[PDB]
């Protein structure tokens, strides 16, 4: 048998063809793992070529097959032997049986021994934004959860033999829970089921290893299964961990949305912030949907029971107190900063008699703008140990630019001093957040407007330059005389365009160039240039702002709510540590009290439901 | 509905007027840039496609 | 300085007539806009009083 | 999905790993490139335009044209436009450098 | 636009790019295996497939 043949006799799942080849094997002392009758290209043995030209769901050349290897002695080695391809890279065979949906084979290659941790780190085996086609997982207990086996998921937990721990972190950190939301999509077929091996594998492992939380095992990146699911925009398996009350006595430290009194229809409901709201001590799932969400459903995500309540109660407990604090500090220190430009004696070289308590009005003016300008500093200094994190350094740097420059004397102070005056009140329009109107055209014109001048300049730049080229050399040459009005000269570039819209919007009065070659061609292109262009293209760009304008009213509620998010966290996370524990949303509630029995400090949240129908 | 049809008849207004603004320069008449200035514009219109 | 004074004032004339402008219509346009079911009631709530 | 008739099929399954299923389309008429007529020149030019933009977007016939596309139809066509703008600058100097 | 360069092409150049690829189908009469270009689209199905 040469190597084509013995892939082609298994292929077709004949057996008695070999039928005695054992000898043979021992013959020459040919074993199955040599790289003889083994697949150049892949590195494919006999069973996997069995496995994926399966036929009816059994194939009786694989008891055949592991009987003859089993002789031979390569057992271990044939079970076991990866696929070298860089685009199947490490797969087993017991993988492909996992795959092809046929629990009697996984049996038995558990069973002659497999490496049910097997991580096949193969570019077929990458996320789909990774040049790859199926993520799962990298190990063969993940297969078995990410395509919807709940009968191999349980045999490949309790077998006799090496049992898979749902504990093991694959080449990028993912256990199976991170592997769960990777390949979740939030549709309906796929979150159906994805949120019950959610729970039967969570709730398997606390039945198994009592003292470990499976979600609290982080990936390679820091994440967790809930803020996974945060970064990566699911809100199928998002909204199941929020919402994941579980009854059982011995599992109810995997317990969120805690159930709690009822007087009538008054029932109540008790919400976790374990990973919803740290006070920096930790990572934040609230964090990541405001912040950096890859940015897809946060205004799904940010809604969710208690998130939305959670913002809420941080604004009327801290955060709207703080906010015109942060409003009427500022535009006050503008104030003071626009008076010390205005009032300003020095004009360069300063005063050194300045003597006068009105100078030194306005010298405590400089000493308010010199701490504004160092505050502003060390907040952006304690941030890079970003759009408008960087507008507030550039106002924080040419403050003490301007201030190394007024104790020197330099003339250049009075300038410099106004570059951060016109910034400053660029920020005061940056502090409408919260504000619903003023806050609605803020980011109306960032897409609006950097697209639809620029589309309209495309259509009046085609325009312009055919005609005034063509109405340039319409006139005269200097034959007789260097005059514009009558002749045409180097300016002539310049001076035609600058009346040719000026002729358009107001100056409809006759402005006519007489000496031309021809007069009567001349009105004519110039009656073209007044409808075929701008009067056409203005009722373009109101019928363009007459349907976008349709879209950010689509968009109004959807972008108030990431404004006023943006607004507490950014007060939140710039106060210290033990001033946001004094602020700790919620309420510290024991809730249960399992083994080693020290009670749960569970830091909660009431949420407060009025139902006539469940009563 | 002039899909292709449109640009494909302003391809012919310009393709015919730089022939005219061509043979009118070629023989005698002064007349060659009336037609050429129309030859500019719909060089230009066309860009529009 | 008529190097940068020239400068603010271009940033003058695009953002109050151009800019705080067209933020203004275009907030108008979708908030005050559908005011034809909400005056509606207003109305009949003043012509009730 | 017979064994006699199989050959009279036009979406061939060519693969499958979990839920990541692979189809294999035919391009017997779909696309020839000048030896034929082919159904996606019908299809633009040849069609009653009331429903030229639903059938464009079925299966192939919408990914073949932005696959052609990423081939040399951006390529071209952004040949085409800056020969075309360098055409009419050079018809522009022509107008005003006109002795 | 895409129909419209592609007509532009000679056959030559038009059949080296030839968007698709060769693939063998399946056993037929004649011996060969039903040789046809051939196009592919991938798609997930989490669902009852
Ligand atoms: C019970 C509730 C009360 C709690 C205590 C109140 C909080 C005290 C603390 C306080 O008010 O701090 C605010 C912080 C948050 C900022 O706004 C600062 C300004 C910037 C730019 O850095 C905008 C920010 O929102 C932002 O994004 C960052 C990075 C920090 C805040 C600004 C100071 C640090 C000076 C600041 O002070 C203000 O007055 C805000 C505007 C800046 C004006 C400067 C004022 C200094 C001299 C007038
Ligand atoms: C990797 C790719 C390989 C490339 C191999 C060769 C590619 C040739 C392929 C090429 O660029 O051919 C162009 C085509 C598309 C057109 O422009 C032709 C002109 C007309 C006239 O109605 C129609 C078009 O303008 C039109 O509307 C469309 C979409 C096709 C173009 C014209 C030819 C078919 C001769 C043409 O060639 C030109 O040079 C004209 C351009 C139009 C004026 C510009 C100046 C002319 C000379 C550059």
């Amino acid at each position: 048998f040469n190597r084509p043949i013995l892939f082609d006799i298994v292929s077709r799942g004949s057996t008695a063809d070999l039928d005695g080849l054992l000898p043979f094997l021992l013959t020459h002392k040919k074993r199955l793992t040599d790289e003889e009758f083994r697949e150049p290209s892949t590195g494919k043995t006999c069973l996997p070529k069995a496995l994926l030209n399966l036929s009816n769901g059994r194939n009786d050349t694989i008891p055949v097959l592991l009987d003859i290897a089993e002789r031979t002695g390569n057992m271990r080695e044939f079970i076991n032997s990866p696929f070298r391809d860089i685009y199947y890279r490490g797969q087993t065979a017991l993988h492909i049986a996992i795959e092809r949906r046929c629990k009697h084979y996984v049996e038995l290659l558990v069973a002659q021994g497999a490496d049910v941790h097997a991580q096949a780190r193969g570019r077929f085996f990458q996320p789909k934004d990774e040049g790859g086609y199926f993520y799962f997982g990298e190990l063969p207990l993940s297969l078995a959860a990410c395509t919807n086996q709940p009968h191999i998921v349980n045999y490949l937990t309790e077998n006799p033999h090496k049992k898979a721990d749902m504990r093991r972190q694959d080449s990028r950190g993912n256990t199976v829970l991170h592997a769960l939301v990777a390949i979740a999509d939030n549709t309906r077929e796929n979150t159906k089921f994805v949120t019950k091996m959610y729970d039967l594998l969570l709730l398997k492992c606390a039945r198994l290893f009592p003292d470990s939380n499976l979600e609290a095992v982080l990936n390679n990146d820091g994440l967790s299964p809930l803020m996974m699911a945060a970064k990566t925009g699911k809100i199928g398996i998002f909204q199941h961990i929020i919402r994941r009350e579980v009854t059982d006595e011995d599992t109810r430290h995997l317990s969120r949305k805690f159930k709690d009194w009822a007087y009538g229809p008054v029932y109540s409901s008790l919400y976790d912030l374990s990973s919803l709201d740290t006070c920096g001590e930790e990572a934040s799932v609230l964090e990541i949907l405001v912040y950096n969400s890859k940015i897809e459903n946060r205004h799904e995500m940010l809604a969710v029971e208690p998130i939305n309540e959670l913002l809420r109660d941080k604004w009327r407990k801290f955060g709207a107190v703080s906010f015109y604090i942060n409003v009427v500090s500022y535009l006050c220190a503008m104030v003071i900063f626009t008076l010390t430009a205005y009032y300003q004696p020095l004009e360069g070289t300063p005063p050194y008699p300045y003597r006068t308590t009105v100078d030194y009005l306005r010298l405590a003016g400089e000493v308010i703008t010199l701490f504004t300008g160092v505050l502003f500093f060390f907040t952006n200094i304690k941030d890079l140990f970003g759009s408008f994190q960087l507008l507030y350094f550039i106002y924080s740097v040419l403050v003490i630019v301007s201030a190394a420059l007024y104790l020197a004397g330099i003339e250049a102070y009075l300038a410099v001093m106004v570059f951060a005056l016109v910034l400053g009140w660029m920020n005061a329009l940056y502090f409408t957040r919260g504000l619903k109107l003023t806050g609605t055209y803020s980011i109306m014109i960032q897409k609006i407007l950097f697209k639809d001048l620029f589309r309209f300049l495309l259509v009046y730049l085609l325009f312009m330059i055919g005609y005034a080229s063509a109405l340039v050399s319409l006139l005269n040459p200097c034959a007789n005389v260097p005059t514009y009005p009558s002749c045409r000269d180097s300016e002539t570039f310049s001076t035609f365009l600058l009346d040719l819209f000026k002729l358009t919007i107001g100056m409809g009065d006759l402005e006519m160039l007489s000496s031309t070659k021809y007069p009567v061609v001349f009105i004519i292109l110039l009656v073209t240039y007044i409808i075929l262009t701008f009067v056409l293209l203005l009722n373009m760009l109101i019928a363009l702002m007459g349907e976008t304008v349709g879209q950010v009213s689509k968009e109004s509620k959807h972008i108030w709510k990431l404004q006023w998010a943006t607004t507490i966290l950014d007060i939140e996370r710039s106060f210290p540590v033990f001033l946001r524990k004094a602020f700790r949303s919620g309420e510290m509630v024991t809730v249960g009290k399992s083994s080693d029995g020290t009670p749960d400090r569970r830091w909660c949240f009431r949420v407060d439901e009025v139902n006539w129908s469940h009563w | 509905l002039f899909i292709d049809g449109s640009f494909q008849l302003l391809y012919f207004i310009y393709s015919v007027l730089v022939i005219v603004s061509a043979a009118l320069y070629l023989a005698g008449i002064e007349a060659y840039l009336a037609v050429m200035v129309f030859a500019l514009v719909l060089g230009w219109m066309n860009a529009l496609y």
